[PDB]
């Protein structure tokens, strides 16, 4: 999975 | 909520107001217009290496400005600056990066 | 892993402190972090790369320039790119640019992205025990602009990814008095703190430490 935190 | 992006937005606070009467004087160094009260509405701040301000000033009866203002670091001796500014604003318009 | 661990005094590993300006670039300086020491490790050459390049193209792997962005997608970026330049080539101009990415003279490369789990810190210790300095963001609250030396602990921010807001390089980990801490590369030059250092309260996941943190695997 992607790292969300840096996302939207 | 990225990393060196802009905070959502707040209302203004007591210390933004400051900051823009504190500023105030380079906006109009720069537009040598003379504004009457700037009031802070509204604020984002960024994280750099000190603090950028990103303040919705309501200044002008629903004339809204856009002024941008990085704070320095405790550490050397500095003052707010006004490293940029958007006019002709709305009551709305977003704060954002610039 | 051992009590303590820490690139600088393991060598040539670790770049001198940057100065990142009123540009939201704290990220490129996390990945142009990890990356150079992760270079030096495998190979003994020490270079200064470029975040520019990151401040001006990384947009596709949804980084906003002077406005933000991760690690993670950083090094993402320098794979797909095929390779980061440094410094003297690309100067750093902390505004938003327009990409001048020129393939014969990048000199640093990315094979794969070592992702740390979601708020695993232990993964961080290892990693950074085991492997290399790890990229990563926290909340930063007013407190942490006064730092200037000991260990920042906080009880005002909250570990949650709904507020990190500065990427930073893991260099090591070590132990005070008692309490654990992280050695901690900034990006904001020399004079602030110790030398450009930090130390922030290791094992509560402090301020989201671990929230989205990463190393990178390069190509060498
Ligand atoms: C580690 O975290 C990073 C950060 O979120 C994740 O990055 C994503 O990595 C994928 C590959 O698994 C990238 O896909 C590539 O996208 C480019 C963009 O068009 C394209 O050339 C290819 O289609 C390719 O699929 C993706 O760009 C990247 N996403 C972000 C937001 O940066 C990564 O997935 C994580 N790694 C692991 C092993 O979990």
């Amino acid at each position: 999975e992607p790292q969300n935190c840096s996302a939207t | 909520m990225i990393p060196g992006g802009l905070s959502e937005a707040k209302p203004a606070t007591p210390e933004i107001q400051e900051i823009v009467d504190k500023v105030k004087p380079q906006l109009e160094e720069k537009t040598n217009e003379t504004y009457g009260k700037l009031e802070a509405v509204q604020y984002k701040t960024q994280v750099v290496a000190g603090t950028n301000y990103y303040i919705k000033v309501r200044a002008g009866d629903n004339k809204y400005m856009h002024l941008k203002v990085f704070k320095s670091l405790p550490g050397q001796n500095e003052d707010l600056v006004l490293t940029g500014y958007q006019v002709d604003k709305n009551k709305d318009d977003e704060l954002t990066g610039f | 892993y051992p009590p303590s661990m820490d690139w600088r005094k393991k060598g040539n590993f670790v770049s001198p402190v940057k100065n990142q300006g009123s540009c939201g670039s704290c990220w490129t300086f996390s990945t142009t972090g990890a990356l150079e020491s992760a270079v030096a490790i495998a190979t003994g050459k020490m270079l200064s790369l470029a975040e520019q390049q990151l401040v001006d193209c990384a947009q596709n792997f949804n980084n906003h320039g002077c406005q933000g962005g991760l690690p993670s997608q950083a090094f993402e970026y320098i794979r797909y790119n095929k390779g980061i330049m440094g410094e003297d080539t690309y100067p750093y101009k902390g505004q938003d640019d327009h990409c001048k990415f020129q393939p014969d003279k990048a000199i640093a490369f990315v094979k794969d992205v070592a992702n740390i789990t979601m708020n695993d810190e232990e993964a961080m210790v290892e990693a950074v025990a085991l492997y290399n300095p790890v990229s990563f963001a926290f909340e930063v609250t007013n407190d942490f602009l006064m730092y200037r030396k000991g260990i920042y602990s906080s009880t005002s921010c909250h570990k949650t990814p709904d507020k990190v807001n500065h990427a930073v390089l893991a260099v090591g980990y070590g132990e005070e008095n008692g309490i654990p801490y992280w050695i901690v590369k900034n990006s904001w030059g020399p004079q602030w703190g110790m030398n450009g250092y930090f130390l922030i309260e290791r094992g509560k996941n402090m301020c989201g430490l671990a929230a989205c943190a990463s190393y990178p695997i390069p190509l060498v």
